[PDB]
RNA sequence: CCACAAGUCGAGCAGGUACGAAAGUAGGUCUUAGUGAUCCGGUGGUUCUGUAUGGAAGGGCCAUCGCUCAACGGAUAAAAG
RNA sequence: CUCAGUAGCGGCGAGCGAACGGGGAUCAGCCCAUUAAGUUAUGUGUGUUUUAGUGGAACGCUCUGGGAAGUGCGAACGUAGAGGGUGAUAUUCCCGUACACGAAAGGGCACACAUAAUGAUGACGAGUAGGGCGAGGCACGUGAAACCUUGUCUGAAUAUGGGGGGACCAUCCUCCAAGGCUAAAUACUCCUGACUGACCGAUAGUGAACCAGUACCGUGAGGGAAAGGCGAAAAGAACCCCUGUGAGGGGAGUGAAAUAGAUCCUGAAACCGCAUGCAUACAAGCAGUGGGAGCACCUUCGUGGUGUGACUGCGUACCUUUUGUAUAAUGGGUCAGCGACUUAUAUUCAGUAGCGAGGUUAACCGUAUAGGGGAGCCGUAGAGAAAUCGAGUCUUAAUAGGGCG
C-alpha cells in the first residue's frame, strides 16, 4: 500500500531548502523565573539536527 | 548480429539477488546477517519507526505551531520561462491551463522572473512581480 | 519450476565417501562420520606436511653425529670445523655421504679438524 | 538513402526510419520486454491453511517426549502446506514509447546492413495455392522469410498459412521479435513508404 | 559544553532611562543548587485567517497562568493482594 | 483512474482518513385512480443458433535392426506440415486436420403482432418538519459539530410558504420533503462446450490417479490414511525331475530381452551373506596423519601399478551457546526422500538505457505487447504561522544587525 505519514510528526516539522525546521521548547507555561535572554533566544524557528534528521524523512516521506 | 542467441544487456545492468542461508561459502550462511539473537533476529523484528527505546521522542517534546491555508491550495506558481509553451499571444488563466503549465483546479496565479522569455505576451487577469514585469515590458509584450 | 535434489545430492554424498575408502566401520560406510574423517584427515596432512621437515633434519644429524663420533669429533665441533674450512654441502648429503662412504666422510672430518687446528 | 529493388529500380527512404545506428542494449530490453509480455502466468499452490484439516494440535505440548507441534498441515510434515504458495502473476513491462520506436528502428536498420531485408515493387498472388507462393519465394531466393505488405490479401494469407518458416503480415503490425527470428524479410515499396510514415 | 532535547559566557549597534562635573557604570544579587518537556485548557494584545458574501464563532502569532507528572526524559485522565 | 495519504479526526498516542474539480465505462426516463414507461404468462409469424452425421490429397527403393516412422537416393499434396496412434522419431499407414455438405422430431435467442395479469388502495403527501432528553451514522471520539435515524416527551407554516449552503444573524444563490415505477455500465460460478499454461508428475498435484470421505479412531459432533508401471503381442512356461499331488526350484519351450516369470521397467543407500589376498592372540586411548619393512597379483619387469600394512614421530569428534568447552553443558541410532529470507504495493539509494529544461502517462478504446488516450504526477524558486511578496523574504521603529535562500 501507499505509504502513511506520522501526522503528530508533521503538525511539528516543516519543509526547507536543504533540510526542516522547527519550534523550540521550554517557552510554554512557566516563564516567570526565567531570564528575559532565555525569553527571546528561544523565540523563532531552529534547524533539525543532522542526527535526528533520518528519522524525520522516515516519518514524513512525502514533505 | 541481430539473432535472439547474440543479443545481451549492457554491463553494469544486472546482478544477482541476494541468497540468504545456504552455505559457508557464500559469505551469509546460517543466520544469514542478522546477527545472534534479540529483538532484529526474530522475524518481523523490527521496532516501529520514531520509537527511540521509551524516551519521549523527537516528534512529541517539541511543539505544534502554524495553520494551513484554504486559499494556498489553489494558488498557482509560474515560472517566465514557462511561456513559452503557450500557444498564442494571450496569456491568461485559461490559456495557462489549456499549457499544462498551471492545474485545472486553481483559481489564481502568480508569475515570478525565473526564466528567459524571446516573444510578446499580452497578459491577462494574472499577477505579475516587479522583474517579470520588467521582462515582459523588456522582451516586448504589455500588461492588461 | 520444481527442481529435485536427488542426482546433485547423491553424486557429492558418493564423492565423500568415496574419499573415506580404507576407514574402520562406520567411518568408511556412513556420511555423518565419513565426513568428519575426512576433514580431520586434511587437517592432520597440513599440519604434517610442516613436521616432515623438522623430522628429517633430526635424523640426518644424528646419523652425522654418529660418523663424526666414529672419526673422532662431535657433531657440534664438526660442523663449526666444516663452516671455518668453508665447506656448504649441506646436511642431508653429508648424512647420505656418512652412511655410503665411510673414506668420504673420514676426509671430511679431516678437514674440519684441520680448520678447527 | 536509395536502396535498390530487387529488379533494379531506386528508391528514396528516410535515413532516421532505416539509417540509425545498432544499440544492443536498447533492442534488447525491447525484445526481452515483448519475450516476458508473451507470459500467461497461471498457477497456484496451497498454503498451511488451504490444505485440508490440520485444525487441532496433534498432541499436547509437553511431557510425550515428541517435538513440539502445532499443527499436522505444517510445512515440514510430509502432505503439508507450501511455505510461500504461489498466486497468478502478470508478467507484463512498461516499455516507453521512444524506446520502442528507437528498437525498431535500430533493427530496420541493422538488417538492412546485413542484407536480410529486400524491397519488392509488388507482391501478390493471383490464386490461394501454396505451390505458386512457394515459386516466387524460390525465385526471389526468400524461402523462409517474413512476408510484410500494406494489406493482407485473403488469398496471400491462404497460400502462406501452410508453409513452414513463412508468414505474411501488415507493416502495421510487424513486430521485433519476429522481425529478428526470420531469415529474411520481404518488403513491399508500399509497406516500406507506410513504415517510414510511421518512424516505426 | 553537549547523542538529542537542552545548558553557559559575551564584545558591540539602535531606542528610552537612572546615577555622576566628567571619563563612565548599570540587560538583577561574588559564582556554582532553589527545578518540570509535550498534549489540553484560562487571561491581555494582535495590520494574520474567517468554509457563498458582510460579520461573528472557532483557529494562528506575541506575553503570561494551571502538575511532589520527586519512580523528577514525565505508559492512561483514572489502578491493591 | 486521479485529486491524496492531501484537508481533517485522534489517551492530538497507536492509528483512522474525505470531499470539490477533472478523465473514462454506460446512458432513459415515466406516473398518482378519465390511470404511464417497464415486466410477466399464453398463442401466431419472420430471421438466427443448437441436440446424431457424410466426403475429405499425396511414397517408393536401399541399409542397420526383433520390429522403421531412423540412414542414403529420389517422388507427390498442401485454403491440409493441428493433435493422437501404429514393435524406435510419419504431411503422403490408421483416426483425423483446412474445406464442402447435413436435420424427420425437439429446444434457445432477436423482432412484429393478439390477449391475461402487473405496475396501481396510489389523486401533492401532519403526529409530518422542527424542538427537550439518551443513543446510533456520517473520514470525523460532543468537540466551534453543521447534516441523517429515533427510544421517550412534545409539535408548526403550508407557495404572501418551506429546506440547504458546517455554531449563529442579514443578504444572495439554489431546490420543493413527509407518494411511486424504471434497462446498461457492476458482483459471483454448483454447472455446460471449446481452447490455453517458462503450473505438478505418485513423499508432488485435490484428503482421494487405485472401488476415499472408504479402511481405521470416537457414544457423538468430529477426525481421517497407505496403495500407479510384465511384455509390441500372453506368445503368461506343453512336457520331464526333486518335493507332502504343498511351497520352492532345475531342465525344456516362448520371447529382441526371463537377475522382462507375474508386488514382474531401471533397481541407488543404510543393513546382512559367501569367496579370494594381506594383516592380527606380550600389547593400552577420537582410530587418522607423515614416514616405512615384508607379502600376494599385474607387469612396458621400472626409480612401475594394484591390494595389505609389521615397526615409528605427532595427535582428547561435530554443531549450538558462551569470558571460556575433550568436557561429565545442548542435539543427532543409521540411510533415502521432504524441510526454512518469499510475494504484492509504496517509497529511498545505487548501477544501466532512452529523452532532456523538460520527462512520463493512468483508467479506457483498440481482431489488442502496435496505435490512440495529456486528466494527472515529478522537475524548473524561496521566505514567512498567515495575509503577502518574490531573487529575495522573515524579524524590527529602523535601508541597522541577524535567520533561511
Amino acid at each position: 500500500a501507499k505509504l502513511k505519514t506520522r501526522r503528530g510528526a508533521a503538525k511539528r516539522f516543516k519543509a526547507t531548502a536543504n533540510g526542516f525546521k522547527r519550534k523550540q521548547a521550554f517557552k510554554r507555561h512557566i516563564l516567570t523565573k526565567k531570564s528575559a535572554k532565555r525569553i527571546r533566544q528561544l523565540r523563532g524557528c531552529v534547524m533539525v539536527h543532522v542526527s535526528d534528521v533520518a528519522s524525520v524523512r522516515r516519518m514524513c516521506p512525502y514533505i | 548480429t541481430l539473432r535472439l542467441n547474440e543479443l545481451a544487456p549492457a554491463e553494469g545492468a544486472k546482478r544477482e539477488h541476494r541468497r540468504l542461508g545456504r552455505g559457508i561459502g557464500s559469505g551469509v550462511g546460517k543466520t544469514g546477517g542478522r546477527g545472534i539473537k534479540g529483538q532484529k533476529s526474530r522475524k518481523s523484528g523490527g521496532v516501529r519507526p520514531g520509537f527511540e527505546g521509551g524516551q519521549t521522542a523527537i516528534y512529541r517534546r517539541l511543539p505544534k505551531f502554524g495553520f494551513t491555508s484554504q486559499i494556498a491550495l489553489k494558488t498557482a506558481e509560474v515560472r517566465l520561462s514557462e511561456l513559452s509553451k503557450v500557444e498564442g499571444d494571450i496569456v491568461s488563466l485559461e490559456t495557462l491551463k489549456a499549457a499544462n503549465v498551471v492545474r485545472r483546479d486553481q483559481i489564481r496565479a502568480r508569475i515570478v522572473l525565473s526564466g528567459e522569455i524571446t516573444r510578446a505576451f499580452t497578459v491577462q487577469g494574472v499577477a505579475l512581480t516587479k522583474g517579470a514585469k520588467a521582462a515582459i515590458e523588456a522582451a516586448g509584450g504589455k500588461v492588461e | 519450476a520444481r527442481v529435485k535434489r536427488g542426482v546433485v545430492a547423491h553424486r557429492r554424498h558418493k564423492k565423500i565417501l568415496a574419499r573415506a575408502k580404507g576407514y574402520y566401520g562406520a567411518r568408511s560406510r556412513v556420511y555423518r562420520v565419513a565426513f568428519q574423517a575426512v576433514i580431520k584427515a586434511g587437517q592432520y596432512a597440513y599440519r604434517d606436511r610442516r613436521q616432515k621437515k623438522r623430522q628429517f633434519r633430526a635424523l640426518w644429524i644424528a646419523r652425522i653425529n654418529a660418523g663424526a663420533r666414529q672419526n673422532g669429533l662431535s657433531y657440534s665441533r664438526m660442523i663449526d670445523g666444516l663452516k671455518k674450512a668453508q665447506v656448504i654441502i649441506d646436511r642431508r648429503v653429508l648424512a647420505d655421504i656418512a652412511m655410503h662412504d665411510a673414506v668420504a666422510f673420514a676426509a671430511l672430518a679431516e678437514k674440519a679438524k684441520g680448520a678447527l687446528a | 538513402m536509395n536502396l535498390k529493388t530487387v529488379s533494379g529500380s531506386a528508391v528514396e527512404l528516410s535515413e532516421v526510419a532505416f539509417g540509425r545506428e545498432f544499440n544492443e542494449a536498447l533492442v534488447h530490453q525491447v525484445v526481452t520486454a515483448y519475450l516476458a509480455g508473451g507470459r500467461q502466468g497461471t498457477r497456484a499452490h496451497k498454503s498451511r491453511a488451504d490444505v485440508s484439516g490440520g485444525g487441532k494440535k496433534p498432541f499436547r505440548q509437553k511431557g510425550t517426549g515428541r517435538a513440539r507441534a502445532g499443527s499436522i498441515r505444517s510445512p515440514i510434515w510430509v502432505g503439508g502446506g507450501k511455505t510461500f504458495a504461489a498466486r497468478p502473476q502478470d508478467w507484463s513491462q512498461k516499455v516507453n514509447r521512444k524506446m520502442y520506436r528507437g528498437a525498431m528502428q535500430c533493427i530496420l536498420a541493422e538488417l538492412v546492413r546485413q542484407d536480410r531485408l529486400v524491397l519488392v515493387e509488388e507482391f501478390a498472388v493471383a490464386a490461394p495455392k501454396t505451390k505458386e507462393l512457394l515459386a516466387k519465394l524460390n525465385d526471389l531466393n526468400a524461402a523462409r522469410a517474413l512476408i510484410v505488405t500494406d494489406a493482407v490479401d485473403e488469398n496471400l494469407y491462404l497460400a502462406a498459412r501452410n508453409l513452414p518458416h513463412v508468414d505474411v503480415v501488415d507493416a502495421t503490425a510487424i513486430d521485433p521479435v519476429s522481425l529478428i527470428a526470420f531469415d529474411k524479410v520481404v518488403m513491399s515499396v508500399a509497406a516500406a513508404k507506410k513504415i517510414e510514415v510511421e518512424l516505426g
